């Protein structure tokens, strides 16, 4: 349902089976790379990625070894990795921003199954804007996926309140309450926490 | 302003805006050069060459095997992940493998490991279209190569941007070397897949197409003899 829906939740522990299928995912999650909670290796592989797609594409930003481990829950979730998008950081006069320093950060492009009727090929893979509050992406990234599936159902994971977008759903722990408008949701979502906790 | 939106109306890729790309830097790129070694360079047929042959064992390793989709003998993921690189990399060394834009970004990184290094960058060159304004698994359209980095034992940006070559050219950006020797990583530097336009002082090139031949092992071994054993390529010549 077009306007915004989130869930504040640990990811790690709601029943995402309730919030049906969706065309587009995006993750940015808390990757235990060596400033907030944090997940280990094995939470990001159990994460129920699986149940959330049958034909579609997923988002998933990365960075240092997460880079591989990234990578890893691609493949165990079921997608195989076809593109990968930068971001290059520039300041407002369109400047940029371990071994070498960093212009960019990165995010992987997952396909599963056989997605029928996007439009790709519309935008490139690079990225150019202006950084802003720290661990922020950037909104250029939400148009991008518009236009290569316009219309359809998104969801994204370990989003913060400022992510909340039309079409979709945003999931994360920093968000404030529950606000779902979809019926088939509500309806999913009352039965299987029937008191409006999730826990365990 | 959305660069790409920009770019779905014009044409025009969201790097092409990008502008401007302590004091000097020179007297380092100058100590690099003293110490360059001469160019050397051998051809060979790497499918069928016994890369043994080639001593000592190097320091940086440049990896540019000629990927299919840099057109439209190219060498598949398969060719090259059977390359016993492991074999002529110095116990310490690095690697800097030009893996394209598609599955090379993922089988790379399988080769990297297989090797034994770890990924510590990822290069990226950002092609430009500002003179100029489709794999079928393609998302989107694919503006960028990636050099990956790797490291075995125990000043500069990760992104290169210049315009996108005209077609049928697969030379990589020259600023992938300047990039590699400011890192001052040592001195045997080998450049797999080199060609005649590639050599340059420094470094010792291989690949099948060069016209000539200077190599010679023990020529190449005198360079770093003692007291050269250790050098970084960036400090003063030893008298
Ligand atoms: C335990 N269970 C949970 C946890 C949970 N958390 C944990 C607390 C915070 C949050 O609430 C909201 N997220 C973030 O603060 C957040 C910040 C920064 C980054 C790094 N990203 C930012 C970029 C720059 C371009 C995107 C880079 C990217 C790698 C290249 C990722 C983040 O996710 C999510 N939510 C639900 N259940």
């Amino acid at each position: 349902l077009f306007p915004p829906q989130w869930i504040c939740c640990d990811i790690r522990y709601l029943d995402v089976s309730i919030l049906g299928k969706f065309a587009v995912v995006m993750a940015d999650p808390p990757w235990d790379i060596h400033p907030y909670g944090t997940l280990t290796d094995d939470e990001m592989r159990r994460l129920n990625i699986p149940v959330l797609q049958d034909d579609g594409f997923l988002f998933l930003w990365v960075t240092g070894r997460a880079m591989e481990l990234g990578r890893e829950c691609l493949n165990l979730w079921g997608y195989e990795r076809v593109d990968e998008i930068i971001w290059v950081k520039t300041n407002q006069l369109q400047r940029i921003i371990h071994w070498l320093n960093h212009g960019k950060e990165h995010c992987l492009v997952g396909v599963k199954g056989n997605p029928q009727g996007f439009n790709q090929g519309l935008d490139c893979d690079v990225i150019v804007a202006e950084v802003r509050s720290t661990s922020h992406k950037p909104d250029e990234i939400y148009g991008m996926i518009e236009r290569l599936s316009p219309g359809t159902r998104k969801i994204e994971l370990f989003g913060r309140p400022h992510n909340v977008q039309p079409n979709w759903i945003t999931l994360g722990n920093q968000l404030d309450g529950i606000h779902l408008l979809d019926p088939d949701v509500v309806a999913r979502f009352k039965q299987r926490y029937p008191d409006g906790i999730i826990s365990k | 302003n959305d660069y790409c939106q920009h770019f779905v109306d014009t044409g025009h890729r969201p790097q092409n805006f990008i502008r401007d790309v302590r004091e000097l830097i020179r007297l380092k790129d100058e100590l690099i050069a003293k110490s360059n070694t001469p160019p050397m360079y051998l051809q060979a047929d790497i499918e069928a060459f016994d890369i043994r042959e080639l001593t000592p064992k190097f320091d940086v390793i440049l990896l540019e095997p000629p990927l299919e989709e840099y057109y439209r003998k190219c060498w598949t993921w398969d060719d090259i992940m059977k390359l016993e690189i492991d074999e002529i990399a110095a116990p310490r060394s690095f690697i800097f493998l030009w893996c394209g834009s598609g599955e090379g970004l993922d089988l790379g990184r399988v080769c990297l490991r297989k090797w034994g290094y770890r990924r510590c960058e990822d290069i990226c060159w950002i092609k430009t279209n500002k003179n100029n304004p489709l794999d079928p698994k393609a998302v989107f359209q694919r503006t960028k190569e990636h050099c990956l980095m790797g490291i075995k034992g125990t000043v500069d940006i990760d992104l290169i941007i210049t315009e996108e070559p005209e077609i049928g050219n697969i030379e990589k950006p020259v600023e992938i070397f300047h990039i590699i020797e400011h890192f001052c990583l040592g001195r045997r530097r080998l450049h797999l897949f080199g060609r005649d336009s590639t050599i340059r002082p420094g470094w010792l090139t291989v690949g099948p197409t060069l016209t000539n031949s200077n190599y010679n092992a023990e020529t190449y071994a005198s360079y770093f003899s003692a007291p050269n054993s250790y050098l970084t390529g960036c400090t003063e010549e030893i008298e």
